[PDB]
């Protein structure tokens, strides 16, 4: 901490693109540390300072320990020849697992072609398929023939029988079995244990995605008249690549990882073919105006791709892509597929009108893809990298788990000391019962106190059993296993929490929530009912924040005698500390803005990870039939950073000249908690 | 098979003769074996084995031949694949008895439920639907010229399609001249609507609108003016105005549903036309128009099936012309527009549709609506536990052959193996369907076949399969590449309600919908979570329909009131001067208030006044039924109140129950224990009997006291004989009406918890079908007067299927105030004598007023005096109420209920009055006067409150309740400084007397010093013997609980043996205990005497009563849904005073039977806590360990008896006993059960 203030050149390293390459010396030690010690110390420094570059520091730490070229052989493409001809027993099935949506049979086909060894390929999933597979295997055992069995993941039982058969065989040296498949938990463990597993992931990259798409589509199908079909297919392939790559950066890109696969690609291609044939009537060329852009946009937004989209905002984002790409302006020579790649360069549409020119253009894409290609902000890569670093640390920690009574006892004692003791229930008064805010806060404090007593009793009993003074009941053993292994107990899950959340984070947030509830209860006791309206409550702290929004609406409707269905929410962000609250305004704290900054209640795009709103004020005003302005954008307010729970949709106004389409594409949203 | 049909022999002449020959030989062998039934004689029969192998071979062959014939019949008319083997046999065999086919038409067809036959049943004149709607055939089919079921049934189907096509053609002809007009006459429009079928009217409106829009766009493409679309929209507006004016009036239900369908369709048509006008669509080929469902009608086509084409986007279909009857039109919300677009796109590419989303969004409903819009037979497969797997391959074969759609309800809830099998079948079928899409495939000859049931089945191009999913999981891996998925995340409830209210005549439908939808959201959120709370879209639809009905009833009421006087009536004028919000709020409250718990009613009203401001609910009173309820409550000693008055909530609950009986045929009372459910429905039944003049009979049928087989009946696996179960026997007895049972109101109350085992067969009964199916095959139709009722405690183990199928009234425990229970006790004491047995019991029924019989017995006079004395203590702010409220704060070994304490207190006050009677009978010269009676009654009241409220607790907490009583009471108490008031007793004299005066220091002899039949009297012993005598003189199922070895069974035996009239039958219970044990005890120690009133179970020993000691009530194990079966049996047989037999199925009334039992604390391992419904009747006594002083006294007596043998050592009797007691206490406070489970140290040690 002292060295942080004493270094003036810290900013140039902290904001550097690759800080992990040159980590300045910031540790105090008695003797000059060895290079491995320097590597581990710099790894800790990067983890604390720039967690996004944790993977990059990790690679050099591995290079320092195990040699630079330790990870080099992974980067090179897999060589089937030596691995199949040698170091694989003929009775060991080669399990070619692949991520769903990507095949791996072509690699083996090329291997067999190069090795000039004849091979048969068999589909799996039908009875005659099983019979043909058995016959081909039996023929191959006595003839040294290679056998493919495609999509064996569909029949786990037949997989168990096939593994049992392969155990009791006398295979010929030239014989080899190739089981291509997809990642699926239904497959037997015995087959995986007795085979040389190979994982074939699709190579990331928009360019790689469009090369895969263009190779999948036959050249004859694209070459069909009119020649506008080639450009339509290129637009469709670009759109598919954009959404498939955007799936990776989740939940910023897509609110959840949808299954945008090859089936949607084929359906979209069929739709384009049918509608272009209908409109063209066989003419060699058609004007871009005459192309049914509206039909393609509607079908690709509602049925082909939007069928799997459930969230409304994801549907809006898909609509933005489809309206930006599929338009008559796309055939112009200066059409920009992506804007603001690095702030200056913009990707332009190739001028060619033939499939070969489109393939030549896509092969010429620079191998410097950034999230700005997808419309995402440039810091999305940093978020993904830091998420991967956290996951990698968690993975190694689970690895290192393979005596504990004292550790569990002291952890539980610290937790009990940290967690507050009691919650006082709100007193029911005949005057207070009519207040909707009082009713909501009463429900909150009652259920929170129930949870608090439950958790405290469980923790105290855990402390006692860790002292060897109480018996272990079934609930107790289950809870002890959950706490030891780190999984959040199912009993302490009466309110929504982010998925994959460790117990310690849950305890911290639980203590924060009970502190907030203690403050609310004290204020309610002191003021009765007036103070509950003028309290600044964090929407993240509340267990059911949508119930809080409903309570605010009910209170505004009752106080002003307006009907509840004639109220709309207006959001004003005030930076002043302790700003005055109107009779129909409620303070909100803790709201975090993602991908934008709000100044004078007016959004502006920013590259920061997140921006904290000082004091959000929710006002309920009478509904007005005035049309929404063109500079007004609707932002979701997700409960947590997973963007899996929607609570309410606020409205905000755009600053200067900023396109709301960019706001939709950048994933701008409000989070109750960070 | 060959005896249950008459035509079966004709169809299979070789087979029937073959079986007949087999049957003759088999009957000969049966007679031969009957002559010599001995096994050795059986094995010595000459060549029996060869003939038997021949019989087995031949029987298998004919069974196979029969299967082959059934398969041929199914393949020759595809729709038989939808109906089972036995029903197939019934249809094929009852050719002459055509009237027996009417009950299977609802499975083969969609809306066809019957066939209109000729006078002699030889010509099928037409088709009748489920609603009574009929279609008349253009060319009726003749059974005479086509005797085979196959041919004439196929001709029925074909010519039904033909007549529907012709009807639609002429309907379009009429609706064209309807459309080309600026003003339509309502009379001719209503004539057109009535004269044609609902489906056909809807299709005609759709065709007319589509052709008008097409012509308008075609003219616009050449002209460039928007006038034609404006004209079309104006015509639609005029038609909607006419329809609203018509639906505001009074219409028959069929015409009313047709009007509703037409309004729902024309609203969507108007919305589409407005969108087209706003978008400025000029050419007819624009996708802004092509995206909508368009209908093209060409009567010039020779084939009727190809006459009509339905096209939207790229996909184009042909109307299947399946006759659907009066289905439920869907609103066509934009979410359903997305559904239609996605599903038609999927079918155009030959992919099945798989909508997914949360329940209630309208997935399967939207799929069914899409199928009905194309006129395709659509089946919905409920994927719940009511899953018919074995016949589903046949169903898929039928779908392939006939061209009917098939939709699953929730495909994920299938078990893994069923899921995999159905997935494989669906994958094969979908691959066969996709094979239709190959451009290179020849269309002239397209024999597309699919592998199903190990055979090739032709797959019709028109058939499709939909798999409805629900995340939280996803489609199976093999079906992921063949199905187009759609997200049904949220229906647009606002437009749902707006359109449906506009169809009900509500002028201000938009505001009402925008209010009602968020109100239902608030009801779902704010209100406490309950299992029976239904706030989905279906409940909203039902509420809106009820609101429309209420508005029409108000309009009719106003019209009749005006016609009674001398003013004219205008329907529009009345409708305009009518508050719609009040009608809607009344409908919502009537539908939803009874289902709510007590605390949620103020929440409902707060939310409802918030959303609907300034409007109020006026309760609809029923003055006649109100007076009848008051009279009946007065008759049987109940407290009656109106509105806010005491008892008003209970009467409101009874009125709600009456409304539910009027509306629904099945209903539930889901109030907690001791809430007044039984009394509520009893008083309602008797009030209805006294008002309507129809005698009411109730059949309380406990569902868990007997097994499911004993309840529904079981069929013999060998002889195929059918035995009627209890419920089935009751229903059959009502249906037969040998004694005019159809003229009487039958209420089948179950009075037991509901779990998804014995309610599975009741699901068909609770449906709208009102039919009961049996394993034998008989179908029992529920009579209109039969009302299935459930009187349960909670709904913790009840499926949503049975809850949603029946109305419900929630009887919150706040309904039964303690004041009315006190009033009931006081009235019963003041009227019903206790010394009476069989006499003075029916005479109460004989006496409407009981005039002249006031001083019938001195018992009545003394209990009236006693009640007058104790009246100032049973008021609202009385001693007993405050004591009960305080004791609720106190903790008890068993969970505490108000009515348990109140019943115990009432029983001991009854014993007090009986003691007064005994003293009066023993003192004829000086009877007890008012002053002494008052002293004794007050003292015994304090004693009884103390022993009833704290009788379940331990010692120092009993003293706590005693000191509470002392500081709250005014009656004088014992003046001793430091003694518990529970230690004191009340003698016949007013003053108290310590229990120690009745604890003699007896001297046991040398022998039997530790014999089991030795009870040294102690304080606890004498108190408990007195309490046992008090609670056995009332003949209650008394229960004693305490730590093992405390002395429960011993003190019970000692108290019971003092009465030489009861013999104890010790019964030891455990986890394997069943009511069968009680049945064996009954048929061993008792007999079923056939009293003319009814079958009576009485002990063999006349004059002596029977007590059944149940040693461990708790040990009988809770089922997987709780509620121990033997406990429920005991509850039924102590509350209703009888039980139902398992052989005769008749009511058996007990006589001279008691059910005194013992227990252990529920905190001990393996002690299942008792249900409140059983604990309510039974008093509970805490028999704790004797403690130091009692142990010293008893075992000092025992040691003196010991050392009397050795005269020298008798001087050490008391030191030795003191040593024993101290060592025992130290051991007991040292080895706690926490260290080891076997460290219990009872006085048995
Ligand atoms: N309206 C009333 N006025 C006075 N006393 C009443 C009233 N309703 C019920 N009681 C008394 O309270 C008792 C409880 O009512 P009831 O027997 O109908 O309850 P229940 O709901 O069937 O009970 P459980 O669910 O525990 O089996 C009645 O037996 C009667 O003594
Ligand atoms: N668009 C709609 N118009 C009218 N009613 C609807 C609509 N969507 C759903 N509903 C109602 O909601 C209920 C949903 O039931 P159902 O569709 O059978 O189950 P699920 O919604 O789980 O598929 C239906 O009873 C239906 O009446
Ligand atoms: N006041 C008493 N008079 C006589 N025996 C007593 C007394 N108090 C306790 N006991 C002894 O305590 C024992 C009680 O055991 P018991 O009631 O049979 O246990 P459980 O109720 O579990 O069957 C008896 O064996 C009896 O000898
Ligand atoms: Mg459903
Ligand atoms: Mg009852």
């Amino acid at each position: 901490i002292a060295k942080v203030q004493a270094d003036e050149q810290f900013g140039i390293w902290l904001d550097s693109s690759s800080p992990e390459q040159t980590v300045p010396y910031l540790w105090s030690e008695e003797t000059p540390a060895t290079p491995i010690g320097q590597a581990i110390h710099r790894l800790l420094l990067i983890q604390a300072f720039r967690p996004d570059r944790l993977l990059a520091m990790a690679h050099m730490f591995v290079s320092t320990n195990l040699g630079e070229s330790f990870m080099s052989i992974m980067e090179q493409p897999l060589d089937l020849t030596h691995i199949v001809g040698t170091e694989v027993k003929p009775n060991t099935p080669v399990l070619m697992c692949s991520v769903p949506g990507y095949d791996a049979s072509g690699h083996v086909e090329d291997l067999a072609a190069e090795q000039n060894t004849q091979i048969t390929s068999i589909a799996i999933g039908s009875a005659e398929g099983f019979n043909q597979a058995d016959k081909a295997i039996n023929t191959a055992v006595k003839s040294g023939r290679w056998v493919m069995l495609k999509n064996v993941h569909l029949a786990p039982g037949w997989l168990m029988q096939l593994e049992k058969k392969l155990h009791s065989l006398q295979p010929h040296a030239c014989f080899r079995l190739f089981l291509t498949m997809e990642i699926n938990p239904k497959v037997p463990v015995n087959l995986l244990r007795a085979g040389r597993i190979f994982v074939f992931e699709p190579p990331p990259g928009v360019k790689a995605n469009m090369l895969r798409t263009f190779s999948s589509i036959p050249v004859s199908r694209i070459c069909k008249s009119p020649n506008e079909r080639a450009r339509l297919y290129f637009l469709l392939a670009w759109f598919h690549a954009i959404i498939q790559e955007r799936l990776r950066y989740a939940p910023l890109g897509w609110s959840k990882k949808y299954e945008f696969g090859e089936s949607d690609l084929r359906s979209a291609c069929d739709t384009v073919d049918t509608w272009l044939d209908d409109t063209a009537k066989g003419r060699q060329n058609i004007s871009p105006d005459k192309i049914p852009w509206s039909a393609l946009k509607t079908l690709m937004a509602q049925s082909i791709y939007g069928g799997r989209v459930d969230n409304e905002f994801d549907q809006r984002l898909l609509n933005t892509f489809l309206e930006r790409l599929f338009t008559t302006r796309s055939f112009d020579s200066e059409f920009k597929l992506a804007c603001k790649v690095d702030g200056h360069k913009d990707i332009q549409m190739p001028d060619g009108i033939r499939r070969e020119e489109f393939v030549q253009w896509v092969e010429l894409l620079p191998d410097t893809q950034t999230p700005s290609w997808l419309g995402l902000p440039n810091n999305a890569e940093r978020v993904l990298l830091t998420t991967q670093g956290v996951d990698m640390i968690s993975k190694m920690l689970k690895m290192q788990m393979l005596a504990w009574m004292r550790t569990l006892h002291t952890t539980a004692s610290n937790w009990l000391h940290l967690i507050p003791q009691t919650l006082s229930h709100l007193k029911r008064t005949v005057e207070n019962i009519k207040d909707p805010l009082f009713r909501f806060f009463e429900r909150e404090v009652k259920m929170g106190a129930k949870l608090l007593q439950d958790v405290r009793q469980d923790l105290a009993d855990v402390v006692q059993v860790c002292e060897g003074k109480k018996k272990q009941t079934n609930y107790l053993r289950t809870l002890i296993n959950e706490l030891v292994k780190g999984i959040l107990p199912r009993s302490w899950s009466h309110y929504t929490v982010p998925a994959g959340m460790t117990v310690i984070q849950w305890v911290s947030d639980f203590s924060e929530r009970i502190k907030q509830l203690q403050n609310i209860s004290l204020a309610a006791a002191s003021g009765g009912a007036k103070e509950l309206k003028n309290i600044h409550v964090c929407l993240g702290g509340l267990f059911v924040p949508e119930a809080y929004i409903t309570a605010t609406r009910q209170y505004v409707a009752q106080a002003n005698s307006w009907s509840l269905e004639e109220l709309c929410l207006e959001v004003n962000v005030t930076t002043s500390q302790g700003a005055t609250l109107d009779a129909c305004s409620f303070g909100v704290t803790g709201l975090k803005l993602q991908g934008a900054t709000c100044n004078n209640n007016k959004l502006s795009l920013s590259n920061a990870i997140s921006t904290a709103l000082p004091l959000t004020q929710l006002r309920w005003v009478k509904q007005t039939n005035t049309e929404k302005k063109a500079s007004v954008v609707t932002l979701p307010v997700y409960l947590n950073f997973t963007r899996a729970d929607l609570i309410f949709t606020v409205d905000f106004e755009i600053a200067t000249k900023e396109d709301p389409r960019s706001f939709y594409e950048r994933g701008v949203a409000v989070l109750c908690t960070e | 098979i060959f005896t249950g049909s008459a035509d079966i022999k004709h169809l299979l002449p070789v087979e029937t003769q073959r079986f007949q020959s087999i049957s003759t030989e088999f009957l000969a062998l049966m007679k031969k074996v009957s002559k010599s039934p001995l096994v050795m004689d059986v094995l010595n029969i000459q060549g029996v084995q060869r003939s038997l192998e021949r019989l087995a071979d031949l029987l298998g062959k004919i069974q196979k031949a029969l299967g082959e014939y059934l398969e041929r019949e199914r393949s020759s008319f595809p729709r038989f694949y939808f109906v089972g083997d036995e029903d197939l046999l019934e249809i094929i065999g009852n050719s002459k008895n055509v009237a027996k086919l009417q009950k299977h038409f609802k499975k083969m067809f969609a809306g066809v439920s019957s066939i209109i036959l000729n006078e002699d049943n030889s010509v099928v004149l037409g088709i009748s639907s489920r609603e009574g709607e009929e279609v008349m055939f253009k060319t009726p089919v003749s059974i005479t010229e086509h005797p085979k079921i196959n041919e004439w049934l196929t001709l029925v189907e074909k010519e039904m399609r033909v007549t529907l096509a012709k009807l639609l053609a002429e309907s379009v002809t009429e609706v064209e001249i309807f459309g080309k007009a600026t003003s339509i006459d309502p009379n001719t429009y209503i004539t057109w609507i009535d004269k044609y079928q609902a489906q056909l009217v809807v299709l005609s409106a759709q065709i007319a609108w589509s052709e008008n829009v097409e012509t308008a766009l075609s003219s616009m493409g050449g002209g460039g003016d928007a006038a034609p679309l404006h004209s079309v929209l104006s015509n639609v507006e005029v038609t909607l105005n006419v329809l609203a004016d018509s639906v505001l009036m009074e219409q028959p239900p069929l015409r009313r549903r047709k009007l509703e369908h037409l309004i729902t369709e024309l609203v969507h048509q108007r919305d589409v036309t407005r969108s087209l006008i706003k978008s400025k669509i000029d050419n007819a080929k624009s996708f802004e128009w092509l995206s909508q469902m368009r209908f093209y009608f060409d009567p010039k086509q020779t084939d009727v099936l190809q006459q009509l084409s339905i096209q939207m986007a790229n996909a184009k279909f042909n109307y299947g012309f399946e006759y659907l009857g009066v289905q439920d039109k869907l609103v066509q919300t934009p979410l359903t527009d997305r559904c239609y677009l996605t599903m038609t796109q999927a079918l155009e590419a030959r992919l099945g549709g798989s909508p997914f989303g949360p329940a209630g969004t309208g997935k399967t409903e939207s799929v069914k609506a899409l199928g009905h819009q194309l006129g395709r037979f659509v089946l919905v497969f409920n994927c719940d536990e009511t899953f018919d797997f074995q016949a589903m391959g046949r169903i898929f074969v039928g779908l392939c052959q006939v061209g009917a759609w098939g939709c699953f309800d929730e495909f994920n809830r299938l078990e893994e193996r069923m899921l995999s099998a159905v997935s494989q079948q669906v994958q094969c079928i979908q691959e066969a369907l996709r094979e239709h899409s190959n451009p290179n495939y020849d269309k002239t000859s397209a024999p597309i076949t699919c592998e199903l049931l190990n055979k090739q089945v032709k797959v019709s191009p028109d058939m499709a399969i939909f798999i409805t999913m629900n995340p939280g999981s996803n489609l199976p891996d093999n079906l992921k590449k063949l199905f187009r998925s759609l997200a049904m995340t949220k229906p647009d409830r606002q437009l749902i309600a707006q359109v449906m209210l506009y169809s009900q005549g509500f002028r201000t439908a938009e505001v009402l919908a925008n209010k009602i939808v968020p109100f239902f959201k608030l009801c779902d959120e704010q209100l406490s979570s309950q299992s029976h709370y239904d706030f989905g879209l279906r409940a909203l639809k039902s509420v809106l329909v009820s609101a429309g009905n209420v508005k029409r009833e108000r309009i009719q009421k106003i019209k009749r009131e005006k016609e009674e006087r001398g003013e004219a009536v205008d329907e529009g004028e009345i409708a305009e001067n009518l508050p719609e919000q009040e009608i809607l709020i009344q409908s919502v409250c009537e539908t939803m208030v009874p289902k709510l718990v007590a605390e949620d009613i103020p929440l409902l009203f707060s939310l409802l006044s918030d959303v609907f401001p300034g409007v109020q609910y006026h309760r609809g009173e029923m003055t006649a039924l109100r007076e009848e309820l008051k009279k009946v409550c007065q008759e049987m000693y109940l407290t009656y109140g109106d509105g806010e008055e005491v008892g008003g909530m209970w009467v409101e609950k009874v009125l709600q129950l009456y409304q539910i009986t009027q509306i629904n045929h099945g209903l539930m009372m889901v109030g907690p224990s001791g809430s007044g459910k039984s009394m509520a429905w009893r008083v309602l039944l008797k009030a209805l009997e006294r008002l309507e003049g129809v005698e009411g009979v109730a059949h309380i049928i406990d569902p868990k006291a007997i097994s499911k087989d004993h309840l529904y009946g079981t069929l013999d696996p060998n002889t195929r004989e059918w035995t009627d179960g209890l419920f089935t026997h009751v229903l059959r007895k009502i249906i037969d009406s040998v004694r005019g049972e159809l003229q009487k109101r039958q209420w089948i109350v179950f009075d037991g918890d509901v779990d998804p085992e014995w309610v599975e067969n009741l699901n068909s009964v609770l449906d709208d079908n009102k039919l009961l199916t049996l394993p034998n095959g008989e179908r029992l139709s529920l009579p209109p007067n039969v009302r299935i009722m459930f009187e349960v405690q909670d709904l913790k183990y009840a499926t949503l299927a049975t809850v949603s199928r029946c109305g419900m009234v929630w009887f919150s425990e706040d309904v039964l105030s303690t004041d009315m229970i006190f009033n009931n006790f006081l009235a019963r004491l003041r009227s019903i004598p206790l010394d009476e047995g069989e006499d003075e019991a029916q005479r109460r029924r004989k006496g409407k007023e009981d005039e002249g019989e006031e001083a019938a017995s001195p018992m009545l006079q003394i209990q009236r005096d006693a009640a007058t004395i104790m009246q100032p203590y049973f008021t609202s702010n009385g001693l007993v109420t405050k004591a009960l409220e305080h004791a609720f704060q106190l903790e008890h070994i068993m969970d505490l209920t108000r009515l348990r304490c109140l019943g115990s207190l009432f029983s001991m006050l009854h014993q007090a009055c009986r003691n007064v009677a005994q003293y009066n009978a023993n003192h004829p010269d000086f009877p007890m006067q008012i002053e002494q009676l008052e002293r004794y009654i007050q003292r015994y009241l304090v004693y009884a409150i103390l022993w009833s409220l704290s009788g379940d607790s331990r010692l120092k907490m009993r003293a706590e309740l005693g000191e509470y009583i002392r500081r709250i009471t005014t009656v004088p108490l014992p003046t001793a400084p430091n003694i518990p008031i529970i230690d004191y007793e009340v003698s016949i004299s007013g003053e108290w007397s310590p229990w120690q005066a009745k604890v003699p220091q007896i001297e046991v002899e040398t022998h039997k010093v530790a014999a089991p039949d030795v009870v040294v009297p102690t304080l606890d012993t004498v108190r408990h013997e007195a309490l046992l005598y008090t609670w056995l003189a009332e003949h209650k199922p008394l229960v004693l609980c305490g730590p093992p070895g405390s002395g429960k069974t011993m003190t019970l035996f000692s108290a019971l043996r003092a009465l030489p009239d009861m013999e104890v039958v010790g019964l030891n219970f455990s986890s394997a205990t069943t009511p069968e044990l009680l049945l064996k005890t009954f048929d061993h120690y008792c007999e079923y005497r056939r009293t003319p009133n009814g079958v009576v179970l009485a002990p063999v020993q006349l004059g002596k009563w029977l007590v059944l000691f149940c040693d461990e009530i708790n040990l009988p194990d809770m089922d997987k849904y709780g509620t121990q079966r033997v406990i429920s049996f005991i509850r039924q047989m102590v509350e209703h005073g009888g039980f139902y037999r398992t052989s005769d199925q008749t009511w058996v009334k007990l006589e001279r039977i008691q059910f005194v039992g013992a227990c252990n604390p529920p905190t001990d391992p393996g002690r299942k806590p008792l249900s409140h419904r059983f604990l309510r009747h039974v008093p509970v006594v805490y028999v704790d360990y004797p403690g130091p002083a009692s142990l010293t006294q008893i075992y000092g007596t025992f040691n003196r008896a010991m050392l009397r043998l050795i005269p020298s050592l008798r001087t050490y009797a008391e030191p030795l006993t003191a040593a024993m007691v101290e060592f025992y206490t130290m051991s007991q406070e040292r080895f706690t059960q926490d260290t080891q489970p076997h460290y219990i140290y009872s006085p048995r040690e």
